[PDB]
RNA sequence: AGGAUGCCCCCUCCCGAAGGAAACCCCGGUGACGGGGGAGUACGAGGGAGGGGGUCCAGGGUCUGCCCUUACGUCUAGAAA
RNA sequence: GCGGGGGCGGUGGGGUAAGCCUCCGCUCCGAGACGGGAACAACCGAGACCGGGGUUAAGGCCCCCAAGUGCGGGCUUAGUGUCAAUCUAAAAGGGCGUCCCCCGCCCAAGACAGCCGAGGCGGGGGGCCCCGAAGAUGUACAGGGACUAAGCCCGCCGCCGAGACCCCGGCCCGCGGGCCGUUGGCCCG
């Protein structure tokens, strides 16, 4: 089964943004959720996204709920993900 | 309705050890142990998640409809029967009621027989299942005991249906003009915990 | 008599100049208003129920008497007749035809199948159209269980779907 | 600098989007204002529910003030029906001209396509100056009803007013020129 | 040893074999890309293994009745070997039917591709003993696997409609365990 | 994420308030568009939204609405 | 009795109607996808020029594959009937 | 030629009804190719000189079969159903089966159910489905495979697809003009 969670690193399957990484940030109900690049460092912008449009990865940062961008890019330099979400799948 | 998400309880009581084993996508086993001794019983397909948390254990449903939603008080029903089972047991009772001709019930083994009901010739042959004890007390009563309820409420009523005809064979329940008829059998009466 | 779904439906103009029309037949139906009528005692009732068409169609007269004899019973035994009012709202002006070889009923009718096909007389009808109202009920509130309870009867033996409304005066 | 981009509409599918894309590429900050339930995109600034006390702290944030007036500016400029209830001006028109008036007054970019600049030459503000307008009949008369020069290119620039007739058919050299132009 | 890979739509080869392991797919979508596969690709050979592992979503009294039915009162009155119907029972045989539904009829080209597809139940000891077996899924056409979601497999419908034949079946499989194994 | 209170009627006769969890007003109208259109066979043009609000979540009738917001998690 | 100054392949070159992409960069959308650039480009019925290689080409008999396809004459509103 | 016919509309008028009889009007078949509709004169699209290129229409895009196992939300568990008509179906009535909307009343934690502690009781309506639902050569018929979506509802994106539309080449025609001693021939617009 799948689980996306906040914080949780996952990749954009569908879309202009295809194979990017993205941070959830935010739950909106049961089908949509709130990811961010952040942009200025994979190139995802803050907007929602369905569920089916991504696949959660193995790395997880921790956040709170609607966390601003710079929360974020902090988190990821307490986990050392920086490259990681510069990457490029498939 | 729907339900976001919900959440249940069942208190694991002392002595008893509960092991939860995911055997699939949606399946589960769970394996209870008691006093008494221990019991397995498999939820198949199911969307309520099964867990434990420091003696209990935990039943959740996420983004259910009433369907699903329903499953939480069956599964703790279910389970507090379970626990209950290894620690005070089941007891189910049932009373033989004759009208003239008295049925002659006895156990042989793990075979259940009960002769001359109605009359008749034949003999009414039950197999007692593995974990189902059952004793004859005196001429009027029955005790079928065990751990497993729905084991132990099954073979009870069993017993019961054995004695009630059907097609053909079925005598009025009413006698003439009214009165009681010919009401003869083996009833389940009540139950309760060996301990 | 034919079955009712012969004469269902709307499928001419309407047949109602009795001058013109040879043999037209007596309108069965005894009373129209029935419980207490003078509008002096109808000022206690402070309910209306209304027994509501929801298609257009062609109601017989037989329908509309067996309608308003169950529930103009019903009311009589449960409600009372001081205690309640009910009017069978629609009359039925049509006359409905019939093109069967029959016997002293004019030589054209000695024809068979479709020549001379114009039928004589077989019954009445009322032409209704939906939201027309068909019964009318005045009432007090403490019988509006029975009340329903009546004009569901009433429905039961009517050609059309209806729907009850309740309302106050 | 920074540009305030309010989307009034958006059934000129591509209007949005290409103006963003040409104020990005002429160096300007895009933000995206919304005044109406109905349009689908992102945005960060609610003029629906933005309170008045606030406008001026919105002046003074930017340079820029561009309108992405699609159909529903088109039929409110000459108070016509049009052919879909969806295009009907659901927005509060009393703060837009507010917001237009505001940010002439203190000389600060506008960007007026499509029809937007018949909705400028009705408020008075382009009288006796050179406009450009998406170019059919009605829409250049109201033009020179309000005493405005109109001009036949696709791009006019009058001192602070930069008018498009089409930004789905304007290219990108010509948008930038008219915006390093001087006014 | 068996290699488990992800069947590429786009690049599928022109030419051999291969081999396609049906555990957990629907019978249907399986045998819609199947049919497909082998008009698309004239040369090539298609294998379909575990067929018994074939999932038909749907409750299993009403599948089997379905089965059953077709079974037992399809027949025809005129020569039954020369001119009726004779409808498969075993999994292998029962997918390859479903795929020759799938074809075009009365044809070469239906007939050819049907000659190119071999179905198996389980995995046969020959395809084991290679020293590399690539096997192939198709997820576009896996079960996904709900809660209260009601299905059964080939080998249960078999079971259903030829007990006798489904249990000598099932004593091979448990004879040959041991060889099969060490393979 | 915000819970928009939606007051609104069709033109069956039929009114209704829901209270809807969203990003923004038009992604909670899509929702009352789509489940409204699933659950009585109605129409857009049929149905007429007169008033949509953010209603807090310490304010809100609907459990369901509640629990959204303070979701963690998603499964599919 | 027809062409063999043919036909076929390859390559190169020129022109080219209607129409007309892609990689990639940028803007939007949950998304299927839309838009600016790349680009009226690559290409495109056909029309012209040359080079290398081969041997028959057209036409005919019959068979196969794929696509299409309901004997004829007649009265009739209506014919595979 | 003075036999007409199909679709749609006048509750046309008649008739229990009819692929029924008898009027009025637009269109189509007869006398009209071709794409779609499973097949099918007249339903939808559309009007065909010949060859070639391109783009669309109706309709379709899981396989048969060219193009999506396309996107978001919701519903159905009955294989219900499977994108208008010809064409193979269904009513009155019953069902909180399930999803949903509204109203009235009780509970201010002393409500409903048998002290406990939080929601509860009734009415009206809507969606889908279930029962009502029974036939004769051969399978859940209405194209087949099969599908739990490849079904239904509210919306959306792209693509495929005619002889139509666009373009090139060839041909023919009507009308007009011109040339040639012409019961005719040739050229141009
Ligand atoms: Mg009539
Ligand atoms: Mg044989
Ligand atoms: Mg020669
Ligand atoms: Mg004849
Ligand atoms: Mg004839
Ligand atoms: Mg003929
Ligand atoms: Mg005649
Ligand atoms: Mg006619
Ligand atoms: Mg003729
Ligand atoms: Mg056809
Ligand atoms: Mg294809
Ligand atoms: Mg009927
Ligand atoms: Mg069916």
């Amino acid at each position: 089964v799948k689980v996306i969670d906040v914080g949780r690193v996952v990749v954009k399957v569908l879309g202009r943004e295809a194979g990017r990484k993205a941070v959830v940030v935010d739950i909106v109900d049961e089908n949509y959720v709130v990811i961010t690049g952040p942009k200025s460092l994979s190139g995802v912008r803050r907007r929602r996204v369905n569920i089916n449009h991504i696949e959660p990865t193995d790395k997880k940062i921790e956040i709170k709920k609607g966390a601003s961008d710079e929360e974020v890019l902090k988190a990821l330099e307490a986990a050392g993900l920086v490259e990681y979400m510069k990457e490029r799948v498939k | 309705m729907h339900v976001v998400y919900a959440v249940e309880e069942v208190p694991i009581p002392d002595g008893v050890k509960v092991a939860i084993e995911k055997t699939g996508p949606f399946d589960y086993v769970v394996k209870v142990k008691g006093p008494l001794g221990e019991l397995v019983k498999e939820f198949k397909n199911t969307p309520v998640i099964m867990s434990l948390s420091d003696g209990k254990v935990v039943l959740e449903v996420l983004n259910a409809k009433k369907r699903e939603y329903a499953l939480l008080g069956t599964y703790k029903g279910i389970l507090k029967n379970m626990f209950l089972g290894v620690t005070k047991g089941w007891r189910y009772k049932l009373k033989v009621i004759y009208t003239h001709f008295p049925m002659l019930v006895k156990v042989q083994g793990n075979q259940l027989t009960i002769e001359n009901f109605l009359g008749r010739k034949s003999k009414i042959v039950l197999e007692i299942p593995k974990g189902v004890k059952v004793e004859v007390k005196g001429k009027e009563d029955i005790v079928v005991e065990g751990i497993d309820r729905e084991l132990v409420s099954q073979f009870a009523a069993a017993i019961q249906a054995a004695t009630e005809l059907r097609g053909e064979e079925k005598p009025s329940p009413h006698g003439r003009e009214g009165g009681l008829g010919v009401v003869d059998g083996i009833y389940v009466v009540g139950y309760e915990h060996v301990k | 008599a034919r079955p009712a779904r012969c004469y269902r439906r709307i499928k001419g103009p309407p047949y109602t100049r009795e001058e013109y029309i040879h043999g037209a037949p007596m309108i069965q139906i005894p009373k129209f208003d029935m419980g207490t009528t003078s509008a002096a005692a109808r000022a206690a009732f402070t309910m209306v129920a209304k027994l509501v068409a929801e298609e257009r169609g062609q109601i017989r007269m037989q329908a509309l008497e067996a309608a308003r004899q169950i529930s103009s019973k019903y009311l009589t035994k449960y409600v009372g007749d001081a205690n309640y009012y009910l009017r069978l709202n629609v009359v039925p002006h049509h006359v409905l035809r019939e093109n069967r070889m029959l016997a002293m009923a004019g030589a054209d009718r000695l024809q068979e199948g479709m020549r001379l096909a114009f039928g004589s007389p077989a019954g009445r009808a009322a032409r209704v159209e939906p939201g027309q109202v068909i019964f009318y009920v005045e009432f007090k509130p403490e019988h509006l269980a029975h009340v329903k309870e009546a004009l569901r009867r009433a429905a039961s033996k009517l050609p059309i779907p209806t729907r009850i409304v309740v309302e106050p005066k | 600098p920074k540009a305030l981009l309010y989307v009034i509409d958006t059934a000129k599918r591509d209007e949005y989007p290409t103006l963003k894309n040409f104020l990005v590429k002429g160096g300007y900050e895009v933000d995206v204002a919304v005044g109406s339930r109905d349009v689908n995109v992102n945005y960060t600034v609610d003029l629906m529910t933005l309170p008045s006390d606030k406008l001026p702290t919105l002046f003074e944030e930017y340079d820029a003030f561009a309108l992405a007036g699609g159909f529903k500016i088109y039929y409110h400029v000459l108070q016509k029906k049009p052919p879909l209830k969806i295009w009907d001006l659901n927005i509060d028109k009393e703060r837009l001209a507010q917001l237009v008036v505001e940010f002439n007054r203190r000389r600060k970019l506008l960007i007026a396509p499509m029809a937007v600049p018949a909705y400028v030459a009705q408020l008075g503000l382009l009288s006796g100056r050179h406009a450009t307008v998406y170019p059919v009949t009605e829409l250049i008369k109201i033009l020179r009803d309000n005493k405005v020069n109109f001009v036949n290119k696709q791009v006019v620039r009058s001192e602070n007013i930069i008018t498009v007739k089409d930004i789905t058919t304007t290219s990108e050299k010509e948008f930038l020129a008219a915006l390093r132009e001087k006014g | 040893m068996i290699v488990k890979k992800v069947l590429d739509l786009s690049q599928i080869p022109e030419k051999g074999e291969i081999v396609i392991d049906a555990e957990g797919h629907i019978m249907g979508r399986l045998a819609s890309y199947v049919a497909k596969i082998l008009l698309s690709k004239p040369e090539l050979r298609v294998v379909v293994v575990n067929a018994e592992k074939l999932v038909v979503t749907g409750d299993r009294k009403m599948v089997v009745e379905w089965f059953m039915r077709k079974i037992s009162e399809w027949r025809t009155h005129y020569n039954p070997e020369k001119a009726g119907p004779k409808i498969p029972r075993r999994p292998d045989r029962v997918f390859k039917r479903v795929v020759r539904g799938m074809l075009p009829k009365k044809v070469e080209s239906g007939r050819d591709a049907l000659k190119r597809l071999r179905v198996y139940m389980s995995i046969p000891l020959d395809f084991i003993q290679r020293r590399r077996l690539v096997l192939y899924e198709v997820p576009a056409a896996k079960l996904r696997v709900r809660p209260l979601m009601q299905f059964v497999t080939l080998e249960e419908v078999w079971r259903s409609i030829d007990p006798a034949a489904w249990e000598k079946w099932n004593k091979a499989k448990e004879v040959w365990a041991k060889k099969i194994k060490q393979a | 994420p915000k819970i928009y209170r939606v007051v609104g009627d069709t033109s069956t006769g039929m009114k209704f308030v829901v209270e809807v969890v969203g990003e923004r007003p038009y992604d909670a109208l899509e929702k009352v568009y789509s489940v409204l259109g699933s659950r009585h066979k109605l129409k857009r043009t049929q149905i007429r939204i007169r008033e949509v609000s953010v209603v807090e979540p310490s304010s809100a009738k609907s459990n369901e609405a509640k629990m959204l917001m303070v979701l963690e998690k998603v499964v599919r």
